[PDB]
RNA sequence: GUGAUCGGGUAGGCGGGCGUGCCGAUGGGGCGGAAGCCGGGCCGUGAGGUCCGGUGGACCCGUCGGUAUUGCGGAUCCUGCC
RNA sequence: CUUGGAUCACGGGGCAGGGAGUUCACCCGAGCGGCGAGGUUAAGGGGGUCAACCCCGAAGCCGCAGGGAAACCGACAGGUCCGCAGCCCGUAGGGCGAGGGACGGGGUGUGAAAGCGCCCGGAGUCGCUCGGGUGAGACCCGAAGCCGGUCGAUCUAGCCCGG
RNA sequence: GCCCCGGCGAGGCGCAGGCAGCCGUCGAACCGGGGAUGCCCGAAUGGGACCUCCCGCGGCUUGCCGCACUCCCAGUCGGGAGGGGGAACGCGGGGAAUUGAAACAUCUUAGUACCCGCAGGAAAAGAAAGCAAAAGCGAUGCCGUUAGUAGGGGCGACCGAAAGCGGCACAGGGCAAACUGAACCCCGGGCCGAAAGGUUCGGGGGAUGUGGUGUUGUAGGGCCCGCGGAGGAGCCCUGGGGGCGAAGCCGAAGUCCGCUGGAACGCGGCGCCGGAGAGGGUGAAAGCCCCGUAGGCGUAAGCCCCCGAGCUCCUGCGGUGUCCCUGAGUACCGUCGGUCGGAUAUCCGGCGGGAAGCUGGGAGGCAUCGGCUCCCAACCCUAAAUACGUCCCGAGACCGAUAGCGAACUAGUACCGUGAGGGAAAGCUGAAAAGCACCCCGGGAGGGGGGUGAAAAGAGCCUGAAGCCAGGCGGCGAUAGGAGGGUGCG
């Protein structure tokens, strides 16, 4: 069957933004995350805590082209970016002291993305 | 949300509709009779697909209990009494009474402690039955159970 | 008369099959101002011996009387208002009381009076 | 068609966004040339406002009457078979005022052409999106918005 | 940009478009002549669209989204006419 | 239709209008969307500008623990390796490496036991649309016949009464 | 089509546009309410039907009443009931086959189609000899779930519940017996009373028991004892007020100026209302010409509520017992047939056996023993929530005259069949008939001229397509060979 994609306008411009900007920079993390966006729906990234806690470390900076949801966790502090969050997950990543954050706001903070976790 | 269209408007100029030949779409010799028929018991149309796919579907195996005589237990386990400390402890279920902590086996009414998962505090359990590995991790983090 | 109905086809059939006592209400005419201001009245029901002014139509302008009624087609003739036959000889035209001003009232009844005096 | 109570509530605060923004609500359709903010918020004494004169003078003066009157105009005979079963005469849209409390100004404004008023705890997307196209012409009062301080949807 | 290593097709599977009736919106036309019918010009691979002249005498089209008793040369098809 | 139609194979005098994959209930999947270790309300109740709109209502169903005919018993929020994307060092290559693959450890049934089978290291549910399967007339037309209850001896067969 | 009471307020005499005439202002037609008359057949009924027509018997003064069958109360007279009809919904009985299982016989189709009987505006059910399980609920009935589950089955195809949980709606009363013993009911006539009701006379029944008391579960009631003596909740309308309630009534604002046009409801300009910009009509597309609309008034008889109104029919609380009472071919057991998910454990019926009966008796998914828990059958009544729509109001992403009901129309009509039964087609002049005066030809239907009309739209009537036919124009045309076409040049 014929593979629509989003329908939501603004996931729409961010692919072009992300695609844009890894030509401008001279990088391949957001044409990476761009793809992995535009996969069909029924098949998007779901990511929990635990798993976070488990693969990441003090510090560290995370991306996820998807949803994050609070299912374990949290010892340390990170910065995680996501398109969706849970209000569990929110709770448990500013308590720990992290952050809870977008990719437009990862791309201005970071536009080479250097040190970048995938967590797909 | 995506609305698509449906095929016979497209299929309509076809002559067969996607069936095939003129003589294909008839009835239920077209179908090899109607339902479940030729399964194996009395013919044999379809017992390759029976033993394929539904085999321990023609027999008997076994008896049921009644239900004025089953009674089904409920069970909770070291994660969830881990992963709920907080609501308990606002509401009911534990009591700090005299020191280190009690959990008591009346959350939802339950009779089973089982051992998946960690547990990080020491409390004092009192529930009917306990499991040996929640036995075992409870005193490694430092608590103790009393059956009752 | 109650007629509460947002249907077409129950409205142009009370019309159609209406009863007597209430046509001749349907068959309305307005009064001028010279006898508004007067009465205090807008409208009135119909009646041979009134006088009229044609406000409507080929005949626009003129003056004349009522001479019949007739109900069943909704119809009145007025004294001025004819064609010729291609014998020659004239014969009414029959208008619709819409088009149709009173200038001058017959009174010569205590029920019209009535009328009067209950919308005034 | 069965819809879920969240995404309800999702569309219709997006479409509370939407009539909030300039643009939107031009490209709909409507006059805003001479209205003054977009949104416009004013007043609760226009809950007390029972005749269409002074309604009519009222919205000459914020200027929303020029939409009233495409409203009016843009009004027109329908083509088709539902002459027969009536629902001729296709009517176009005017602005929205909606309101905490009615005290008289559904009496006052519900002639106008196009206008319609509603309460807050009775918001709806059909009111805010004719036809599935956001951007309709809004007047709030001050106790709608500080009663959507606390509902948020 | 590449295609010496693409360009036939029954059963069948997939993609995009033309046309018909009703709704919610938006923008328009009409007794200085709507729909329909006749003969012609232009665009279009095409399904089809639009204009000119005539006849006719009151309604009709476009875009967006939804819905459907939604497209005929055949059934020793049905009805009516020749 | 047929291996095979200009066929001495079937359908075919002309025009206009009508004329054939529908609806429900369950099941398998996808294209989107919402919430998310939880998701979702039904009957119904209240309010309103009264068949549109708004708020309440989780009873129940699915899911979070599986094995076993049953009694009954009751598990890895990561120990090792190989490694795609992407990141770091660089100038070819080398390092960490989610998701993916392979080992190891555990629960239970069976067995003296060892070993084997299913299962365990957190993603599901609720909706709109579409494709399909099964059952209902189930894309449209066509039987001979089988069953039930009423009508008929002005035809024709037989019998009686009177000619 | 006749009469009376009200409303409306001038014309009227059905679909149905004619000639001639009558009715009405002493209030019509029309609308609402109430009365009269009401042929024959038909349950059809005094007795009979080869033709919806005939034949009679008593009693009173041509006119009248009465006289079916089967039954109750009476009984020599009388008084009463039933019978037939009704779309779908309802209670009770009888009961197939096609078909599916890719044949078929048990199963399925199916307790279905159809048949027989009985009721209503709703019917049916309904107040635990129950549900359940260490806790408890508290009559029936309906929705949503329980659940394609328990469970049945050539264990095949397939069939298929309940309790509970969440809600709608809520309501409980009476007999038989024990103990008393005519203290009682009905009909007809008479006197009080406005009436609801009370008091006398004569008859019918009732000792084979009318009336009173009494009604249930780790028991209840009676008899005996003591003490106490709130049946007073309801019936009626001579009364005094209220609300609801017919036909109906009131209801704002432009017919302003120019142009087109046969006609403004159009195009330009300038105004007005709005608790009314719903819908329709009027010579074209109308908030302001008319009906109406938003919003207000008004109503007979009848139904109800507050009060005042006079008027009824038996009795509570506690003790104490070697007193009495508590529903029989019934509970139950075996067997046969049917039916159910009901399986060794559903319900109905026939046959053969058959109890105890308050120191009693039943249920608890094979039988039996013990323990514990729950209840008292074999007699009766009962609203509300529910189902339907031969009907009404009101609506519509329904059809728009080969569609939509079979019927947009003098349609279940014409017509067909001995009959049971079957069953069509058929809408539209124009704003107004202004429906073609008059002349010539024709036996005539008619043709030709003239006239009406904005337009013949001419009743053989809006638009008026194709196939078909005639004529006029153009091209080919009597030495000529292919499915009626394609490519190129003339």
């Amino acid at each position: 069957v014929k593979r629509t994609g989003p329908t939501d306008i603004n996931l729409r411009r961010l692919i072009r933004t992300l695609r844009k900007k890894s030509n401008e920079e001279g990088v391949k993390i957001w044409k990476d995350i761009a793809w992995r966006l535009e996969r069909p729906r029924r098949q998007r990234a779901e990511v929990n805590i635990s798993k976070i806690n488990r693969y990441t470390k003090e510090g560290d900076v995370v991306i996820v082209p998807g949803s994050v949801l609070g299912a374990g966790r949290l010892e340390h502090k990170v910065v995680v970016a996501a398109w969706k969050f849970s209000e569990a997950a929110r709770r448990k990543i500013i308590e720990a002291g992290g952050e809870a954050i977008s990719i437009e706001e990862l791309m201005e903070r970071n536009p080479k993305g250097s040190g970048v976790i995938i967590m797909e | 949300m995506i609305r698509r269209r449906k095929k016979v408007r497209k299929l309509r100029g076809s002559h067969t509709h996607g069936w095939g030949c003129k003589k294909k779409h008839r009835g239920g010799g077209s179908k090899g009779g109607r339902g479940m028929a030729g399964t194996g018991k009395r013919k044999d149309q379809k017992w390759t697909w029976t033993i394929k796919y539904a085999p321990d579907r023609l027999g008997k195996r076994g008896f049921h209990r009644p239900k004025a005589v089953q009674y089904i237990p409920k069970v909770i386990n070291l994660n969830d009494i881990d992963e709920n400390f907080e609501l308990f402890k606002d509401a009911g279920i534990i009591y700090e009474e005299d020191g280190k902590l009690v959990f008591d086996a009346t959350a939802l009414g339950v009779d089973k402690i089982l051992g998946t998962g960690k547990l990080t505090r020491a409390l004092v359990v009192k529930a009917y039955y306990v499991t040996p590995k929640a036995e075992e991790k409870i005193k490694a983090a430092g608590g103790e159970v009393l059956l009752a | 008369m109650k007629l509460d109905m947002k249907q077409p086809r129950k409205q142009r059939k009370f019309l159609y099959n209406a009863p007597l006592h209430l046509r001749g209400k349907i068959m309305s005419a307005p009064l001028s101002k010279e006898l508004r201001e007067k009465y205090g009245v807008r409208n009135l029901p119909i009646r041979v011996g009134d006088k009229v002014k044609v406000m409507r139509g080929d005949f626009k302008g003129v003056e004349g009387k009522v001479v019949e009624v007739d109900l069943r087609r909704y119809r009145i003739h007025v004294e001025g208002v004819t064609h010729k036959k291609t014998d020659g000889t004239e014969v009414f035209y029959p208008l619709h009381p819409s088009n149709v001003m009173i200038v001058e009232l017959n009174l010569e009844d205590e029920k019209r009076e009535k009328i009067i005096e209950r919308r005034a | 068609e069965d819809i879920n109570k969240k995404e309800r509530r999702l569309a219709i605060m997006s479409a509370i966004a939407a009539t909030a923004n300039y643009d939107l609500v031009r490209a709909r359709g409507h006059v805003v040339d001479n209205v003054v903010q977009i949104p416009l918020v004013v007043t609760d004494d226009l809950q007390k406002v029972f005749k269409t004169a002074q309604t009519r003078e009222i919205f000459k003066k914020l200027g929303v009457w020029d939409d009233i009157e495409r409203a009016k105009k843009n009004t027109k005979i329908r083509a088709g078979k539902g002459k027969m079963r009536g629902r001729r005469y296709k009517k176009a849209k005017g602005p929205l005022i909606v309101v905490a409390k009615n005290e008289g100004i559904v009496q006052g404004a519900r002639n106008h052409p196009g206008v319609d008023v509603v309460t807050v705890d009775n918001l709806g997307v059909e009111y805010l999106a004719p036809g599935t196209h956001p951007g309709r012409l809004t007047i709030w009062t001050k106790g709608a918005i500080e009663r959507l301080r606390e509902i948020y949807g």
